[PDB]
RNA sequence: ACUCGGAAUUGAUUUCGUUCAAAGAAGGUAGGUUCCUUGUGGACCGUUAUAUCUUUGUUCUUUCCUUUUCCUUGUGGCUG
RNA sequence: GUAAGCAGAACUGGCGAUGAGGGAUGCUCCUAACGCUUGGUUAAGGUGCCAAAAUGCUCGCUCAUCAGAUACCAUAAAAGGUGUUGGUUCAUAU
RNA sequence: GUCAGAAUCCAUGCUGGAUAUGCAGUGUUAUUCACCGCCUCCUUUGUUUCAUGCAAUGAUACAGGCCUCUGGCCUGCUUCUCAUCAAAGCCCUGGGCGAGAAUCUCAAUUUCUAACAUUGGAGGUGAUACAUCCAUUGCAGACGACU
């Protein structure tokens, strides 16, 4: 199976890097086979419970610390009804935590450019 | 006609592996490249380092000619050259592209939200000081 | 409009791999905003690249692409060589190329 | 880490061979030889060559026991050289004596040999060291070594060139540069 | 050197307007009409 | 991995060091302004570099000189030559390469936007101090190129035109570093020591 | 292909470095004299004094380099 | 033989019968000998631009009102120089 | 560091400039349904050696410079601006309101930039000409051309 990388905690801040939710910031629960990293709050980003590859993802030092996680598998993943029930039942914990903190909030709902100047590979 | 390549100047290394550090000056062994050193805690190991690579610096402490690498530390801790450049600019933005480098992404986003805050209150001023 | 958010690292086709006197159109030859050494490359090599470019007429849509990727250093400056799907047409040439910076470390 | 590229690679090694025993003359004389080279290899063939000169020996009917690499005692600090030495113009032989300083007798050749070239055009292969010795500051007898001694020695540093380093160097610039520095 | 600005006079005779024609005896004769109701309206700002 | 335009100011640049720089651009796909060609400078004495001119203006094909080497007087025509002589310019290639550069001798236009500096193409960085430089504005004048004095008056115009911009800016960077200062102090007291970590 | 790393060994059984002790010196500090061009000055005399360095022992250090054999984690390429 | 890209020999290696990379360009010099090819590494030779790779680092010398710049190779000498940079050895600072 | 100085050199003047496929100014711009402009608003196609912030206006010197100048700064555009809060969307004069965005089921260029030309529409203002052949000339002429 694909071994996780030092970086990637439970928890912790991702950016996604294509696809159609390209640049947004969006926290990590668990790697799930097909070794899938189970990323997730679609009321703060506006993107759901998706399965996304570890090679199409930035790991980032920011963190976020209550959620189901453990039952939520593989068969689920590959308009509808018990998908949008499963959602916000994973982000009761969630919600009520990132209510706290409006820099990370913000954080969050904003996604990330190469912005000129900066160079990636003089990143952090 | 200020700064000397004379004992005990502060310098910083511009170029070669060092990079960045900053070290102090002992000894001119001839008209090209001096007995550069640093005690500590720069950590630059002394050598026969060219005059072309090494920026002065304007502090000195003052010492006498060709010294052991003891001798500066002694001389040193009672002056605290190196706290001393750091204190002016040049010595500050020095620091600045150091932890420019070892910023995080959400480190980075913090900077520009307080920024662009600062400059409502920028403009708003810029609009009454003008009234 | 403009294209919102780019998360590329953009790019030059300088030639080919060659010498004074031989072309090898198989290995494309790459230069990279800001990238300066060869220690600054080693982040680059693996992550995949695309020459786009458009044309006349295909599947629904003008614009086309070739996908290839990076594969390693070219002399002490910045310069990288790659491979893409086919060889890159000569017109292709002090032309722009979008490297994404996937797969990711 | 330490940078490669100041220095020459020269280092100092002791040779010492003996000829070699046989039943006319057994128990012979042993020899012993200082000598600047590249390597403990390279030292041994200019041992040969050398004591070619001056006694009826070769590598052949000769034999080598020890190449003791030599350092300096202290390279912390710095010294006075009195190299002298021999070479070949395109004429003829010439000895002469030059005056070096630096921190060590290795750093001293490196920089005799750049010296040497540089103006005499003498070639790597005509130039041989006889002797290194360290000199007092009350001694060496040339005038480019005498304007440095004395304490309280100041140098201001003009036109600042810097080397910058790579990926620091940019093809374009704004501001135009600035050499007086202060 | 470069021209910046031509101004013309009010009253050209048939004499000089001959110049701008290669067919004069065919034309309508329309040489500087537009420009002499201009310069009534004169050339003081050019 | 470059701008639009690039606009270049080639007063105290060397004549082959800057071209060099300029013509491996051209093919990377820069486009190119060059701006004051008159005060480029080269290495040698004056009376030198027209010596090496002279040698230049007695070339010319024998059979019919209408033909052959055109011999161009004005500065930035002449450093435009030795930007197309480091360039294989009779393949189409090199003629692209060209096409993309833009040589002038200030006009309008570029005056409104920035110009930039080749540092490693510099004479003060290059030439060893003493050893005698020319400009090309001299050596130009020399050899028929007529316009040296008016190069004179539209610069020292446009220099008095551009001192009337500099104290307006001048005031309005004082005035908003002003309105910094109150800026500062009013946003909470955590954030002004955040920012004098990372300089600004 | 490039790298983060270590573990023992060889030399001069430490190249260095570092703590003391005595001795000596100059490219002579404190200290005297004295002098201007008033200095981050110079001549004369002074040997550690309100700076030091070097030679020779000694206090405890395993790295600089250089032999010797061998276990390592990180990214990438080509082919299957 | 004054000499010749001249004539005649000895030993080995080439060209002829032979491309490829270098010497800008060259049957004979250098590297190196060839089935179609993917990747890696070098050779001779090079790294300001034409041109793939250093306006790399480090230490000397040189200012040419015809500088100089890479073996075969595409020419230069006798004799001079208080132009400058070092050396050798005498004589009172020169 | 300067100065004088030639039957020399470069200009000037003179010849050409279809010797730069070079560049400027000015005149008139098609008998009134009939085409033809110019300036906005918005759609058909098709060009680009090359859109993703493809950005930034003192003037100098380098054995010195710059000023917010009793002070402060230089040792690089290595900076300084710009980049937020829902959609490359919809609403209120340029800032500000809200809203379950996903199953685009693990990536597929992030299809919309820019000006240039063009097909056909809206509204505002406009315009009602020349050249060639032909005949004649002889300041010209092999024929074209030229007067």
């Amino acid at each position: 199976m694909a071994k996780l990388r030092s970086s990637i905690t439970p928890g912790t801040v991702l950016i996604l890097l294509s696809g159609g939710h390209r640049g947004k910031r969006v926290v990590f629960l668990k790697q799930l086979p097909s070794g899938l990293l189970l990323v997730t709050p679609f009321k703060v980003n506006g993107v759901p419970l998706r399965r996304v590859n570890q090679r199409y993802v930035i790991a980032t030092t920011t963190k976020v610390d209550g959620v189901d996680v453990s039952s939520i598998k593989d068969e689920q993943f590959g308009l509808p009804a018990q998908f949008k029930q499963l959602q916000d039942s994973v982000d009761k914990a969630l919600l009520a935590s990132l209510s706290k903190d409006k820099l990370l909030t913000q954080y969050l709902k904003t996604r990330f450019t190469l912005r000129g100047n900066m160079r990636p590979h003089e990143m952090k | 006609f200020t700064r000397y390549y004379q004992p005990g100047r502060l310098c910083v290394v511009q170029y070669g592996p060092d990079a960045g550090k900053l070290c102090f000056v002992v000894d001119i062994i001839n008209q090209t490249r001096v007995l550069v050193d640093g005690a500590g805690v720069t950590g630059v190991k002394r050598q026969s380092m060219p005059v072309r690579r090494i920026a002065l610096t304007d502090q000195y402490l003052k010492i006498p000619r060709s010294v052991r690498s003891a001798t500066l530390k002694k001389a040193l801790e009672k002056d605290d050259v190196i706290a001393k450049f750091n204190q002016s600019s040049w010595g500050k933005r020095r620091l600045a592209k150091e932890q420019r480098a070892n910023m995080s992404d959400f480190d980075r986003f913090k900077l520009m939200v307080i920024l662009k805050q600062r400059r409502k209150v920028m403009q708003q001023k810029l609009k009454s000081l003008k009234k | 409009t403009k294209q919102p958010v780019r998360l590329y690292v953009r790019g030059i086709v300088l030639g080919y791999k060659r010498s004074k006197v031989n072309q090898y159109p198989s290995c494309s030859l790459l230069q990279l905003e800001g990238v300066n050494d060869r220690k600054d490359t080693q982040f680059y090599l693996g992550k995949r690249v695309a020459y786009v470019y458009k044309a006349k007429t295909k599947q629904g849509s003008k614009y086309r692409v070739i996908w290839g990727r990076i594969r390693r250093p070219h002399g002490n400056g910045g310069i990288v060589r790659a491979k893409f799907r086919s060889n890159l047409p000569p017109s292709s040439i002090a032309g722009r190329v979008r490297v994404f910076l996937y797969p990711s470390n | 880490k330490a940078d490669p590229t100041l220095q020459q690679k020269i280092s100092q090694y002791q040779v010492v061979g003996r000829k070699q025993p046989t039943e006319a003359e057994p128990n012979p004389s042993l020899f012993r030889m200082r000598l600047f080279a590249r390597n403990k290899v390279l030292a041994v063939s200019k041992f040969w060559y050398l004591l070619k000169k001056m006694k009826k020996v070769k590598k052949s009917t000769g034999e080598i026991l020890a190449v003791n690499e030599i350092r300096e005692k202290r390279p912390t600090f710095v010294k006075n050289f009195g190299v002298w030495l021999r070479y070949d113009s395109r004429t003829g032989t010439h000895n002469m004596y030059k005056e070096v300083r630096d921190i060590s007798q290795n750093g001293a050749v490196s920089q005799l040999y750049a010296e040497m070239a540089g103006r005499h055009r003498a070639l790597p292969s005509n130039i041989q060291i006889i002797r290194v010795a360290e000199i007092k500051a009350s001694q060496c007898r040339r005038a480019h070594m005498q304007q440095l001694f004395d304490s309280k020695l100041k140098l201001p540093a003009i036109r600042r060139i810097f080397p910058t380093p790579k990926d620091k160097k940019s093809v374009f610039c704004a501001r135009k540069p600035t050499l007086f520095l202060h | 050197l470069r021209a910046l600005v031509t101004v013309w006079a009010g009253h050209l005779s048939d004499e000089c307007k001959r110049r701008f024609y290669k067919n004069w005896y065919k034309s309508k004769r329309k040489a500087f009409t537009k420009y002499a109701k201009r310069y009534g309206d004169k050339m003081e700002a050019e | 991995t470059f701008k639009k335009v690039v606009v270049i100011d080639c007063q105290g640049h060397l004549l082959g060091r800057l071209a060099s720089v300029v013509a491996k651009e051209l093919l990377k796909g820069q486009q190119i302004i060059c701006v004051r060609c008159e005060d480029i400078n080269i290495s040698g004495s004056l009376h030198r570099n027209r010596l090496k001119y002279q040698r230049f203006l007695r070339l010319r094909m024998n059979s019919n000189p209408r033909r052959g080497p055109y011999h161009l007087r004005a500065p930035s025509r002449i450093l435009w030559r030795t930007i197309r002589g480091m360039l294989r310019h009779k393949v189409e290639r090199g003629q692209k390469a060209l096409a993309r550069l833009q040589v002038y001798e200030v006009p309008t236009m570029v005056e409104r936007k920035k110009r930039m500096v080749v540092p490693s193409a510099l004479r003060i960085v290059r030439l060893k101090p003493k050893r005698n430089f020319c400009r090309l504005g001299d050596l130009s004048s020399q050899v028929g190129w007529s316009h040296g004095d008016l190069v004179a008056r539209l610069e020292e115009k446009r220099k008095t035109r551009s001192s009337a911009y500099y104290q307006k800016k001048k005031e309005r960077t004082k005035m908003q570093t002003e309105a910094k200062q109150f800026a500062q102090t009013t946003l909470p007291k955590d954030q002004v020591a955040f920012l004098q970590q990372y300089g600004h």
